[PDB]
RNA sequence: ACGAGACUCUGGCAUGCUAACUAGUUACGCGACCCCGGUCGGCGUAACUUCUUAGAGGGACAAGUGGCGUU
């Protein structure tokens, strides 16, 4: 992402446009963060989704 | 209680609820067609 | 007499184009804002390939640039953007000089002097601010202003008449003075809300347009109705020719440009490649704006795409 | 009896008692113009290619 | 699940019949005339609002919508239905006619008219559908 | 330029099955360095068919419970598997790998429609089933073994690849395709 | 009409805004070590707020395109 902002100010448009595409066709997260976060635990369970061992009879 | 609404915020609160949408009725505007100015100075 | 023919596209969007503006100085560039947060200033290499290159892009406003200007110097550019702020550009090196800050709502509309002296600013707050280059709002208009938004202003080019134009939503043209900073006259007549307004090269007459269809020309020496053009779809932008007697009309997805002498159309500009032809809506022009020699039309549609128009015969 | 290929045309319904199987319009493309309806195990969509170990049964519809 | 709720659409409806000649096609300037024309207290509820009103004017342009009503109403239901053909479909030259129907004429003062061709009656009596 | 571990690139490989073409994302655009990436490819449905395959592999490898999120340790694993396989047949391992899934993907399976109808697989379910067989014959075949898991990985891959049947995933392949042809 | 949704908090975005010796970065000087440069959460002061904090705004609406559907 740096050197994309260094090419976008300091060089042409072309340069810094070439250099994205190149980068954006072999995977997405060299230039955009995964907005992917830790998600919350919950009470009744060890982590987010999973519950406590229900227990019957 | 459920307090009714109030600007003046006296008698109740002053945000609105968020499921009412109030709006503005349209002034009684007339569409001309006349060649008008309004020239002074 | 004659057919207008596309050169080229200039691809270097992802928001669609809201304001094209030009310069003298420089006939290989031209300055497009944008609905996404960029201003690209282009360079024109008039290749087989690509006619334009995007060379620079002005990145730093909020939201979307709906208004940009260039210096008549071409070293400085004022960009009227939706965060509420102007921006004037250092040209050169790509950076804000000046960001001037007082516009409560979106800015819509941004104009220089010719000198480069005078900034004037229309905004969605019922207001109409004039800027020095040192960013002090040194008189606004509240009292008898326009009722709704100001959609466009322009400048006289004759530096004789004080006197700036201004459209708004409130379906009025209003005529200032920029000496005593209150209103010359109004203009009333136009239904719609208006979109445009372009003031002639002379600095003698104004031609608004707006959602009627109905481009009304209004004498500056004389506030008085001279003639209405029927565009045929809602008016997006106007631009009178620099050199030639011809005004320019963005009309839904057509460019309508017309003779000023005989009341009839030159010709209507649209796509040649058409993909809108089941159940679709072409992509309508919204800015455009005549070159430095009055040889090329650039205009903006909504498929982020500046189209280029040159004169063939 | 040869191991033949069909293509998808058309996944009609969800089939099967848990709804555990596609219900499938295939098109042979040895034989480019014969199409016949089969339950299919897994997610198919259109136009990926079935390995049939034969080519004469033929699933009842939804 | 996009299905907007009666707040959003009994709104956007509102703010269309009210604020036709304001709106247009795109989302971003009718976001900003929901602003004006209307005091929404949530941002989210104000697109949602925006998003249904530039939906319905998509709808608009094709035709007109069951649940709203345009000034004219509209160009084809008022100026269109004072529609008039150069001669009725009534102004017929040769009307073709029952010979019992030439019967009830007859018995009327009208037992002679020059434009009436009386036809041949319908042989083999059989016009109902058959049982089961 | 040229590719995967340092060593093995890409093109070269042929995918024989024209039917699992698809959904053996190996070549061309899905040319990577590592066997580890961000992911993705597990928020819409088919997004799966399109991660590469030797990325698949590594994931389907940190299993039985105390692997979980050792993704690194089974990069490695691949890693010296691709070695072995190299060194063992003389193959790029990419192509033996690829083999593999073909051959270890059953065709056909029985369902419950009683007494379990067979019905017809997804191309991706065979490649599922093929990495999940492949990998749980891998982890079976090390378990209180000196042999180790590349080890097991490679034998498991080539006798897969070479059409065995003394793989654990040929094995069970063969047997979920004989159960099928049983109630056809 | 209540409930659902709206709402509130929170996660993700702003090289736009507001600012900071109880937060930094970057420059510069000083000092250490290696053969101009490199290292330094060694020391200090000159701009700035990207990183940091938290305020105001913005931002997303099935909005754009193609399909399916009383269209």
């Amino acid at each position: 992402k740096a050197l994309v902002a260094y090419y976008q100010k300091y060089v042409d448009e072309a340069s810094k446009k070439e250099i994205k595409d190149i980068l954006i066709q072999y995977d997405r997260t060299l230039l955009v963060a995964d907005p992917r976060r830790c998600e919350s635990k919950k009470f009744g369970g060890p982590g987010a989704r999973a519950r406590y061992q229900k227990s019957y009879r | 209680i459920m307090l009714p609404w109030d600007p003046s915020g006296k008698i109740g609160p002053k945000k609105p609820l968020p499921d009412h949408v109030s709006i503005v009725e349209p002034k009684d505007e007339i569409l001309p067609t006349t060649p008008i100015s309004e020239q002074k100075g | 007499t004659e057919q207008m023919t596309l050169r080229g596209t200039l691809k270097g969007h992802n928001g669609w184009v809201t304001q094209i503006a030009t310069t003298p100085q420089f006939p290989d560039m031209i300055l497009s804002a944008s609905r996404d947060k960029t201003i690209i200033m282009w360079k024109l290499t008039r290749d087989e390939t690509n006619y334009g290159i995007p060379q620079r892009a002005l990145r730093g406003h909020s939201h979307f640039v709906s208004d940009v200007v260039i210096s008549s110097d071409g070293q400085f550019a004022l960009s009227g953007s939706w965060d509420g702020t102007l921006r004037l550009w250092d040209l050169t090196t790509g950076t804000t000089t000046r960001r001037f800050v007082g516009h409560t709502k979106d800015v819509l509309s941004v104009a220089f002097s010719s000198d480069n002296r005078q900034i004037v600013s229309g905004s969605r707050d019922k207001t109409i601010k004039l800027w020095n280059t040192l960013g002090v709002c040194k008189y606004t208009v509240q009292d008898e202003s326009h009722s709704e938004w100001v959609s466009c202003v322009r400048f006289s080019p004759n530096s004789s008449n004080p006197i700036i134009v201004s459209c708004g939503w409130d379906k009025l043209v209003k005529v200032w003075n920029l000496a005593n900073c209150k209103l010359k006259t109004n203009h009333i007549g136009h239904t719609g809300y208006l979109n445009t307004v372009t003031v002639s090269p002379d600095g003698s007459l104004c031609a608004s347009g707006g959602k009627d269809g109905q481009a009304m020309l209004w004498d500056l020496n004389e506030g008085k109705h001279l003639y209405t053009l029927d565009g045929g779809d809602i008016i997006n932008a106007l631009c009178f020719s620099p050199n030639r007697y011809w005004l320019c009309a963005a009309t839904g997805p057509s460019i309508k440009i017309w003779d000023l002498e005989g009341k009839i159309i030159v010709d209507e500009l649209k796509q040649e490649v058409i993909s809108t032809s089941s159940k679709a809506e072409p992509p309508q022009c919204t800015s455009l704006a005549w070159s430095a020699d009055g040889q090329t039309l650039f205009a903006g549609y909504t498929d982020n795409l500046v189209r280029v128009w040159q004169v063939t015969i | 009896q040869p191991i033949k290929l069909a293509r998808v045309t058309k996944v009609l319904g969800r089939t099967g008692s848990q709804g555990q199987c596609t219900q499938v319009r295939v098109e042979f493309m040895d034989d480019t113009s014969r199409s016949i309806i089969r339950n299919v195990k897994g997610p198919v969509r259109e136009g990926d290619v079935l390995t049939l170990l034969e080519s004469e049964r033929e699933a009842r519809r939804l | 699940g996009r299905v907007r709720t009666k707040t959003v659409k009994k709104a956007a409806r509102v703010i269309i019949e009210k604020y036709y000649t304001r709106l247009g096609n795109d989302f971003h300037t009718n976001k900003r005339v929901c602003e004006e024309i209307a005091i929404i207290p949530s941002k989210k509820l104000r697109n949602k609002i925006a998003g249904y009103v530039t939906h319905l004017m998509k709808r608009i342009q094709r035709g007109p919508v069951r649940g709203i009503s345009i000034k004219l109403q509209e160009e084809e239901r008022e100026r269109r239905d004072n529609y008039v053909p150069e001669v009725s479909a009534l102004d017929q030259e040769i009307i073709e006619v029952d010979p019992d129907t030439k019967e009830m004429l007859k018995l009327l003062d009208f037992g002679s008219l020059s434009n009436l061709q009386v036809t041949q009656p319908t042989v083999g009596m059989n016009f109902k559908t058959p049982r089961g | 330029d040229i590719k995967l571990f340092g060593k093995w690139s890409t093109d070269d490989v042929q995918i024989n099955d024209i039917s699992l073409q698809d959904y053996i994302a190996v070549k061309e655009k899905y040319a990577k360095y590592l066997p580890h990436s961000a992911g993705r490819y597990a928020a819409k449905r088919f997004r799966k068919a399109q991660c590469p395959i030797v990325e698949r592999l590594t994931n389907s490898m940190m299993m039985h419970g105390r692997n979980n999120g050792k993704k690194l340790m089974t990069v490695r694993i691949v890693k010296h598997a691709f070695e072995i396989i190299h060194l063992l047949t003389g193959e790029n391992p990419l192509q033996v790998l690829v083999n593999a899934i073909i051959n270890s993907g059953p065709r056909e399976d029985s369902t419950r429609i009683v007494r379990r109808q067979a019905v017809d697989v997804s191309p991706l379910r065979r490649v599922n089933q093929a990495i999940w067989l492949l990998c749980t014959g891998a982890r079976e075949a090390a378990f209180r073994n000196i042999k180790t898991i590349a080890e097991c990985l490679a034998d498991e891959l080539i006798n897969a690849a070479k059409g065995s049947s003394n793989s654990y995933a040929i094995k069970k392949k063969d047997e979920l395709e004989r159960v099928a042809k049983s109630n056809r």
